[PDB]
RNA sequence: GGUGAAAUUCUUGGAUUUAUUGAAGACUAACUACUGCGAAAGCAUUUGCCAAGGACGUUUUCAUUAAUCAAGAACGAAAGUUAGGGGAUCGAAGAUGAUCAGAUACCGUCGUAGUCUUAACCAUAAACUAUGCCGACUAGGGAUCGGGUGGUGUUUUUUUAAUGACCCACUCGGCACCUUACGAGAAAUCAAAGUCUUUGGGUUCUGGGGGGAGUAUGGUCGCAAGGCUGAAACUUAAAGGAAUUG
């Protein structure tokens, strides 16, 4: 599944969590794909979607709240957005995404 | 003094450069910052206000107008609503069912707001003690507490007097009764513990 | 240490008003003082004040709900039966 | 003592079967114990067959029958239909005829 | 050839019904039943009465429009005996023997996907 | 008498003696 | 002393195009008096007639057809399609013990935006050497056949306007296409559609109604 | 209308019947079987989803981790209880019509609670196979269920296959049935109820003449109804089981 894919990234790849550090990555073009939680407010969503297209970065709308995304990355806290810095053994960068 | 919370909803004035604010009753689920749409052509989403003609049957709306424009008559108390049960496009009536169970038929231009009214279940909690009822009616009107007419002397009430405390005659008073007679069960078409299923046919 | 065997929050009324009334209150009273999950910001910071009104500690959103609980079963199904009807007017 | 290995009828390895209602007296009775007959009979009968094809369009046309299941509570089954009674060993005979 | 109608014989116990109607069903004609040609309240379904009911029934059929009629027999059904009553075989017989033609009869007994618990209760009508 | 009606007999009989005894607690 | 038969009218029912005969039968209404006349009062009935009386031969002896009446003009009330049922005797004789029954259905639209729900029924047959007495399926058989029949039933409908679907069902084009996709799963004797009911139709469109008349 | 037959009841309100159409709640007919699955209660429309499971397969892994179980605990038909919703149907109650010497009933009418669902309780059924679990051995037969192996088997033809369904032989594990009885039993019968005076594989539970009595009492659980634990005095020569003749 998509989570099983995100699980692969987490255990073999480079990434960051949180809104401030995903813009650090988006400005430097380091991000290959950002994942956006369902309940993330639209203003932030539209803001990332602008940064992302200026970075020419793909954007996956996670069909789930920020609580679930935190579980998805395997953390006990919640995350609103993820940034894939390097895709590890996973294929998320070139798949249905 | 009201059951249901109110919703302050501000609009632009289409004719003057100014903000004009209305006072709606909060339909359950509406929130601060929500966008409310109000009009004939308007999406069928909780919180919006639509003419009864423009919603399918089964729609559940509150604060509905009796005649179009009276700015809200039916289904206002916390927890109530009306359901549309059909349409007659020629004459553009819309048959609805009111919280009482009554099934009135009103104009399809009449306006209602999608959803039910916030604050439901308020009447499931025991007041538990006099003071709760005191502070209740304190902010409504001087209707509480209620001395029984059967505890007063006859000057005071039809039920007053007697060496024992009793009504003395049938407490069912006719519609044609006159002021000062009507006390008890006015125009009662029946009486006694309602056993068996209610729910109008 | 367990302080009371069944009254819980309802122990403030003590012996008064009759066990059954106290029982009914304890339910809704537990319903109404509790912290709820916020739809918008994903934290459990929704609390009540003024029955009907439910606002979130941070993110400062205020939702109209049921008198002693955020979502009431009625408004819940009404949500879905409106969701159903709405979809009949696009597809 | 016990007078039937089936104990009344046909349930081994099941636990609980659902009751059917008797077509004669409406007595509920489990379906496995619910003595059953198919009612195959024409719409027409002994003598009405000739008068039928006599004043009728459609040369002989089909003559189709009516079908339905019948379910009897043992009592009613014993009162009229296929029951009567058998000797000690004749009982075990499950041959229909 | 002929001008068609529908027979629709409801022949349950304790009474038998016949009545021809237009092939659309909406407009009907010439009913009379088995409790109309005898007065004993127990013979309301017996064939001797269903005959005399079919006699007067086919009369007005030719006396107004019909030269032929399809038949749709029916028992009580629903949750009831589901089997045809006594005065069904005689009624169809005593109207095909009236001169009218018979075409493509079926059975429209109501048969459910069982529900609506049968009356008489679990121990059944016991007498 | 039928077993279960005798079972019901002593059920009431117990309930009443339970009742009479509590008039004394 | 009235005898409303001295007062009733009479009307002859005409059938749609894709059959053998269009002459159906006769009816009775009333005099077309002003203020509740005979025209827009009823006219909106159905007539259940066996299509073997509508097609002649008896290879269609079962399969009732409902004809709803839409319009009228000069003692002539044309009718259109309203549904198809099965004769009770046929079904009650298809359902025999010692075999598996399989039913399936799906709701679907058409180009002419008619909505309906077609049905399907099929039974398992024995192989023509088979020893065992029952020959049941395997409940994954039954699931696959349902999904396939459902897959097949959706392609035929929305294939242009129940009118052409009327043409499709009569010669059992669907039944043998079922038999095609089925035979790779289980033998399955007796496949038919057996039933279809209409529930919604678009606006009248007096034009397209007369597109099957003349 | 309803019945053995009747009556209470419904009928200018067009009753019953018919026709088109709609609403609500319930149930899943026929297919349904000495057929399937679950620890038992139990479980039968479609489809999507969610975790679960036995049997088989196995030249995979661990290597005694197990058998059975006071206490303790999970589930537990129906009815019943609390709070919502639901309340079509059938319908403890109650009211009636009849029958009867009577008829608080059986039959007929009306119909409250109930029946359905959510949240909580209750923990009982002839909850039955009236028959503990794990292991071994002891006997013949043909059916069927699931898995698997064998095929110069049949049928589907396309061009021969591949498949799918079917046939035949085998082998595990199912639900059962048939015949025997070496054997067992008081018998009815029983491949276990057999391999017991030639009396010992492991282990759990209960019973000790009939009433009294599942009563009294205490404890404990339960909102209630009631559940679990549970005596004695006294009384009594029988009660009981299976079979045989009447
Ligand atoms: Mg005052
Ligand atoms: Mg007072
Ligand atoms: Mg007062
Ligand atoms: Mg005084
Ligand atoms: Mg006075
Ligand atoms: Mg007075
Ligand atoms: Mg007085
Ligand atoms: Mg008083
Ligand atoms: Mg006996
Ligand atoms: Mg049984
Ligand atoms: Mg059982
Ligand atoms: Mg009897
Ligand atoms: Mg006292
Ligand atoms: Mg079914
Ligand atoms: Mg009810
Ligand atoms: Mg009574
Ligand atoms: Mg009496
Ligand atoms: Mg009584
Ligand atoms: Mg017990
Ligand atoms: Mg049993
Ligand atoms: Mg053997
Ligand atoms: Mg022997
Ligand atoms: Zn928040
Ligand atoms: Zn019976």
């Amino acid at each position: 599944s998509i989570n099983q894919k995100l699980a692969l990234v987490i255990k073999s790849g480079k990434y960051t969590l949180g809104y401030k550090s995903t813009v650090k990555s988006l400005r430097q073009g380091k991000s290959k794909l950002i994942i956006i939680a369902a309940n993330t407010p639209v203003l932030r969503k539209s803001e990332l979607e602008y940064y992302a297209m200026l970075s020419k970065t793909k954007v996956y709308y996670f069909q789930g709240g920020n609580n679930e995304l935190g579980t998805a990355v395997g953390k006990l806290f919640r995350v609103g957005v993820v940034s894939i810095l390097e895709a590890g053994d996973s294929d998320i960068l070139t798949t249905l995404a | 003094g009201r059951g249901a919370p109110l919703a302050k909803v501000v609009f632009r004035d289409p004719y003057k450069y100014r903000l004009r604010e209305e006072i709606f009753i909060a339909n359950e689920g509406v929130h601060t910052g929500q966008f409310i749409y109000a009009g004939k052509k308007a999406s069928l989403n909780v919180g919006n206000v639509l003419p009864l003609g423009s919603v399918p049957e089964g729609t559940i709306v509150s604060n509905v107008e009796e005649k179009p424009g009276d700015r809200g008559a039916l289904a206002r108390a916390s927890g109530n609503y009306v359901i549309i049960i059909g349409h007659n496009p020629d004459e553009n009536k819309t048959r609805v069912r009111l919280p009482s169970g009554a099934k009135k038929v009103i104009s399809s231009d009449a306006r209602g707001v999608i959803g039910v009214i916030a604050g439901g279940g308020r009447v499931d909690k025991p007041l538990l003690k006099a003071g709760r009822a005191f502070h209740k009616y304190r902010l409504k009107r001087n209707s509480w507490p209620k001395t029984r007419g059967v505890a007063m002397n006859p000057v005071d009430h039809p039920h007053g007097g007697g060496n024992h405390q009793h009504i003395g005659k049938a407490s069912t008073i006719s519609r044609g009764a006159v002021s000062g007679q009507k006390a008890g069960l006015i125009a009662a078409r029946r009486t006694g513990l309602l056993r068996g299923s209610q729910k109008t046919q | 240490a367990k302080r009371t065997k069944k009254v819980g929050i309802t122990g403030k009324y003590g012996v008064r008003y009759g066990s059954s009334l106290r029982r009914q209150v304890k339910k809704l009273e537990i319903q109404q003082h509790a912290r709820y999950d916020c739809s918008f910001c994903g934290k459990k910071t929704v609390k009540r004040g003024a029955a009907g009104i439910w606002t979130c500690s941070c993110c400062k959103k205020t939702v109209a709900g049921g008198a002693y609980t955020v979502s009431t079963a009625a408004a819940a199904t009404v949500r879905s039966t409106i969701r159903r009807l709405r979809e009949m007017v696009e597809a | 003592p016990k007078k039937r290995a089936s104990n009344g009828r046909n349930k081994k390895g099941r636990g609980h079967v659902k009751p059917v209602r008797c077509v004669n007296c409406s007595k509920s009775i489990p379906k496995d114990k619910a003595i059953k007959r198919m009612a195959i009979r024409n719409i027409v009968e002994a003598a009405a067959v000739r008068d039928l094809s006599e004043a009728s369009v459609y040369p002989e046309y089909a003559l189709p029958k009516t079908y339905n299941k019948l379910h009897y509570c043992v009592s009613c089954a014993i009162h009229a239909r296929i029951v009567r009674v058998r000797s000690r060993e004749d009982r075990k005979n499950r041959a229909p005829p | 050839s002929q001008v068609f109608g529908v027979a629709r014989i409801y022949a349950s116990f304790n009474d038998t019904f016949v009545h021809v109607t237009d092939l659309s069903g909406k407009e009907t004609i010439a009913r009379v039943t088995g409790g109309m040609k005898v007065k004993a309240d127990r013979d309301e379904s017996s064939p001797y009465a269903a005959m005399l009911a079919a006699q007067d029934v086919a009369a007005k059929c030719k006396e107004v429009g019909i030269t032929a009629v399809h038949v749709k027999i029916r028992a009580t059904g629903g949750t009831r005996t589901k089997t045809p009553g006594p005065g069904g075989q005689a009624a169809l017989r005593a109207l095909a023997r009236s001169g009218l033609r018979i075409g493509r009869i079926e059975d429209v007994t109501p048969v459910p996907s069982d529900s609506t618990r049968k009356k008489g209760g679990r121990r059944g009508r016991r007498l | 008498m039928r077993a279960k009606w005798r079972k019901k007999r002593t059920r009431r009989l117990k309930r009443k003696r339970r009742k009479v005894r509590a008039r004394s607690k | 002393v009235v005898d409303p038969f001295t007062r009733k009218e009479w009307f002859d029912i005409k059938a749609p195009s894709t059959f053998e005969n269009r002459n159906v039968g006769k009816t009775l209404v009333n005099k077309s008096t002003g203020l509740k006349s005979a025209s827009d009062a009823l006219k909106g009935r159905v007539v259940e007639v066996c299509l073997a009386d509508l097609q002649g031969s008896e290879d269609h002896s079962f399969r009732k057809i409902k004809l709803r009446v839409d319009e009228v003009q000069g003692k002539n009330l044309l009718t259109n399609f309203h549904g198809m049922d099965f004769t009770t005797d046929k079904l009650r004789s298809m359902v025999r013990k010692w075999q598996t029954l399989i039913e399936a259905n799906v709701t679907v639209k058409t180009s002419d935006d008619y909505v309906l729900r077609i049905f399907a029924i099929a039974f398992t047959r024995k192989q023509a050497n088979q020893v065992k007495r029952h020959s049941y399926a395997q409940s994954s058989h039954i699931r696959a056949i349902r999904k396939v029949i459902s897959e097949i039933l959706t392609k035929e409908v929305q294939g242009s306007t129940l009118a052409q679907l009327t043409s499709k069902l009569i010669p059992e084009v669907i039944n043998k296409e079922i038999e095609n996709a089925t035979k790779d799963i289980f033998p399955l004797q007796n496949i038919h559609v057996r039933k279809v009911k209409l529930l919604k139709q678009p606006k009248f469109d007096v034009g397209a109604l007369m597109a099957l008349h003349g």
